[PDB]
């Protein structure tokens, strides 16, 4: 049984021996589930042709301008820090998931498998 | 005889006309993401910029042949203005050399001293001087304040009547006593009663408060998404309870989610009781029950509009309403 | 390989991400995974914010963002001139100073690979290790 | 300092009178004759002072229709003065800019007395002041020790 | 002693992300499209119009992600907290001052 049943994404272990504490030598863990070198060729290209990912740009114009924002108003004043990443994700999670147009166009054929039940059956019947 | 408008305060910003070409040139040329190595800010007159000392040297301390930039400047400058505008350049010189420039309206000081008719030297704070120098009225404030923009993108905000009071009080730090305050008495008027001068404020000064909060609700609906979120108030917390919850978290998470305006995610009785469970162990607020809370545990800085559109139960019923919707 | 690589590498801090040898840094991450508080997604983003500052000499423009889906960890995936591509391990508890200092760190290794191979090297503006710098006063 | 101070002063040119009825000379010294003093701080410490260069009439003064000589641009003069409500808060400005001691202010919240509801934002635009003049006072005292009245005073 | 002290530093964080992951599976999932991998494929076409559609948020979208956040809110206690030894000050010297009153 694949961990992640995704076979797309492979877990790698990564141990390491950093120096904490100034002197020790500490063993810290570097764990991640990451796409399979199967799904590395289509990504290594620029347009992100690999689907499951998503230039940014695409989402919404200029990053260079969407997280390098920093807060603005009378309640930010010139200690305007940079937004918190926690919503700066939200406000492009929740630009991920909106609405996309399921258009009438597909329901046809499948309303052209919605009335497949119903006149199928008497298809092989009226044909003997 | 002619007054030119009568409505209780449109005269906000300046003529469309004018201020047609107050942006014309006031304008940012956008960051471009570098580094910059110098934030140079000169005066400067309407189009007589030179290649002198107080331009082109600090060029040439660079290498730049300044001559250039007073021709550039020139080219946006010579026109539009009338004589003698010493304006301010923010000359900006990144990594590359290569600078971006904003002009400027002449600082409000340059404002002051003109609509007083006071030349260098002869105004001053009173603790330097000794008195007040030439008189004012806010009535001229609010023009010294139309030309005087932070955001020559957004000149509307922020507001007229809130960036007067800094106007003001550049003023009254170099001895501008304006009449309106600072005297026993205002602007004495031909027109009528100091009662009927002062019954025909009282409707105005408050017509304005619907105006003005509108103004700063309108706003706060287009304001990023973070700044219409919840930040309770703390002057009811004392500060003994103000420092107990700081050691410890959890009070100041339970706290929130106790007194939080009802929204659709917040109308769990067992999450908003489990916080009223955790603070009378503590011997926090007690005696108030969710209501009074939240009256008071409200983001003070809401306009008053909204300030209750967020207040239960204002927003109990339609509250299981609104939500994710997919 | 003309020749086994370098023994000894210079030790210093590196402040920003100027772009050593790279030539396109990309940084993906899934928002449909979340986290409030220091996580590895937030110690990737801010990596984003710091490339992207206007402090830092990177070129903004060779950063690529790309929201992932699978619920991808956050990468940070580095290619350098000769395309050979390095993802710095994010270690729980790391944070930009760490990521901006591993692919840093990292990028003085990389180099002197290719420049073990025989690509051709170029000049560097920025010299992050103090050698033409002496202490005034 | 000398740059950034205007030059030439123009004067100001009334456009409209702000009455049909005259303020007949009789009663102008009468009122300005009040207006050559205004106080100053605003605490136990009143004092009220003298104002230099009095102007002489001011029913005409700027309730309306003067013009102020700001004149910035090519098009637009010394702009008129629209009546006092049609400026937005400036009868409210009244109970709210003025010089503001936290001795007269913080005794206004405890007892939660506001003449104004802006009062709440002059405070803390003025609080939120005192500490960063602290939160400056001491991101210097992490570079050197920088100690007060420690230097010579005066001449 | 260990997961103690450093539960200080997760357990808040922990115990937010840990309310979201209900409302998320409990509000947005029933209503959520599954073709994404189709619905992004239609961004990367909007966006190679130029004239695509990235709509902003709006706060009951948004609010799903509304939290007890120590940003402000430990912070504003504190400033809370100073302006009570700001106002001490004006209080205190017109205690002081009020000590040269006779009784």
């Amino acid at each position: 049984v694949s961990r992640l049943v995704s076979p797309r994404l492979r877990i790698i272990h990564r141990d390491y021996l950093t120096r904490r504490g100034g002197r020790t030598h500490q063993r810290c863990s570097a764990v991640a589930v990451d796409y399979t070198p199967t799904y590395f060729a289509t990504y290594k290209s620029d347009p992100g042709q690999c689907p499951r990912l998503i230039d940014a740009e695409a989402v919404h114009g200029d990053e260079q301008a969407f997280w390098s924002a920093r807060r603005d108003f009378y309640r930010g004043g010139a200690s305007r820090s940079y937004y918190p990443a926690w919503d700066r994700q939200a406000q492009a999670l929740i630009m991920l998931t909106r609405e996309v147009p399921r258009i009438p166009q597909e329901a046809a054929f499948r309303l052209f498998t919605l009335g497949l039940k119903m006149m199928l059956l008497p298809r092989l019947v009226a044909g003997v | 005889p002619k007054t030119v408008n009568i409505e209780p305060g449109s005269n906000r910003f300046l003529d469309p006309n004018v201020e047609a070409k107050a942006k014309d040139i006031f304008a940012v040329p956008e960051f471009p993401n570098k580094a910059v190595l110098h934030n140079w800010r000169f005066f400067i007159k309407a189009g007589k910029a030179a290649t002198g000392p107080p331009v082109g040297q600090e060029f040439s301390k660079l290498g730049l042949k300044a001559m250039d930039f007073a021709k550039a400047f020139n080219d946006r400058t010579k026109p539009h203005f009338k004589d003698d505008i010493e304006l301010i350049v923010r000359i900006q010189v990144y990594f590359d050399k290569s600078y971006i420039f904003r002009i400027e309206p002449p600082p409000t000081a340059w404002f002051l001293l003109r609509a007083i008719r006071k030349k260098r030297g002869e105004t001053g704070p009173v603790v330097l001087r000794g008195n007040y120098c030439a008189y004012l009225t806010l009535e001229m404030c609010y023009e010294i304040a139309k030309m005087k923009q932070m955001s020559w993108g957004k000149v509307e905000y922020p507001p007229i009547e809130v960036r007067v009071r800094r106007v003001v009080g550049q003023a009254r730090r170099m001895g501008i006593a304006i009449i309106g305050i600072d005297t026993v008495h205002s602007s004495p008027v031909k027109g009528m009663t100091e009662k009927q001068y002062l019954e025909e404020s009282e409707k105005h000064r408050k017509v304005h408060m619907i105006q003005y909060e509108a103004l700063k609700a309108k706003e706060l609906e287009s304001a990023p998404l973070i700044e219409r979120l919840h930040r309770p108030n703390m002057a009811p917390l004392t500060n003994t309870q103000l420092e107990e919850g700081l050691k410890d978290a959890n009070l100041l998470n339970a706290l929130w989610k106790s007194s939080h305006p009802k929204s659709l995610f917040t109308q769990d009785t067992r999450d908003r009781e489990m916080a009223r469970r955790y603070l009378n162990t503590r011997g926090w607020f007690k005696e108030m029950t969710p209501e009074e809370m939240r009256v008071v545990f409200l983001n003070y800085r809401l306009p008053k509009q909204e300030d209750h559109q967020r207040q239960l139960n204002m927003t109990n019923g339609q509250a299981q309403s609104q939500a994710y919707w997919s | 390989a003309k020749r086994p690589l370098a023994v000894v590498a210079p030790k210093t801090s590196h402040k920003h991400l100027f772009l050593m040898h790279m030539e396109k840094v990309t940084v993906t991450v899934s928002p449909l995974l979340f986290g409030y508080g220091h996580t590895l997604q937030k110690a990737a983003l801010d990596f984003y914010r710091r490339g992207l500052s206007a402090r830092s000499p990177f070129p903004s423009d060779k950063m690529f963002l790309y929201y992932s889906i699978d619920h991808i960890t956050p990468k940070i995936e580095v290619t350098w001139l000769d395309g050979s591509v390095y993802v710095p391990p994010l270690i729980e508890g790391v944070k930009a100073q760490d990521l901006i200092q591993m692919v840093m760190e990292q990028a003085w290794l990389a180099a002197d690979r290719m420049s073990a191979e025989g690509r051709v090297l170029n000049p560097i503006a920025i010299d992050d290790y103090k050698w033409e710098q002496l202490i005034a006063f | 300092k000398r740059s950034g101070k205007p030059s030439d002063l123009p004067d100001y040119k009334q456009v409209y009178l702000p009455y049909d009825t005259a303020p007949t000379k009789t009663e102008l010294d009468r009122e300005r004759r009040k207006f050559m003093h205004a106080y100053s701080g605003r605490m136990e410490h009143r004092k009220m002072v003298e104002v230099k260069d009095v102007p002489q009439n001011m029913y005409t003064y700027g309730k309306e229709g003067m013009s102020i000589p700001i004149s910035i641009f090519k098009d637009q003069a010394d702009p008129v003065i629209g009546p006092e409500w049609t400026y937005p808060g400036i009868f409210e400005n009244k109970i709210v800019a003025q010089h503001w001691y936290m001795e007269e202010l913080f005794d206004r919240e405890k007892s939660n007395t506001f003449e104004s509801p802006w009062q709440r934002q002059v405070l803390d635009n003025q609080v939120k002041r005192r500490l960063g003049k602290v939160a400056w006072r001491m991101s210097m005292l992490n570079i050197k020790t920088i100690d007060i009245f420690h230097k010579e005073r005066g001449a | 002693t260990i997961a103690d002290r450093v539960r200080r530093y997760t357990d808040i964080p922990e115990a937010s992300t840990e309310e979201v992951n209900q409302r998320w599976k409990e509000h947005v999932m029933p209503r959520l499209q599954t073709d994404l991998e189709y619905n992004l494929s239609h961004w990367k076409k909007q966006h190679r119009t130029g004239a695509g559609r990235p709509a902003p948020p709006t706060l009951n979208e948004y609010s799903l992600f509304s939290v007890p956040d120590h940003s402000s809110l430990g912070q504003d206690a504190i400033d809370m907290l100073r302006r009570r030894e700001a106002q001490r000050e004006e209080d205190w010297w017109r205690e002081r001052k009020g000590q040269l009153k006779p009784p």
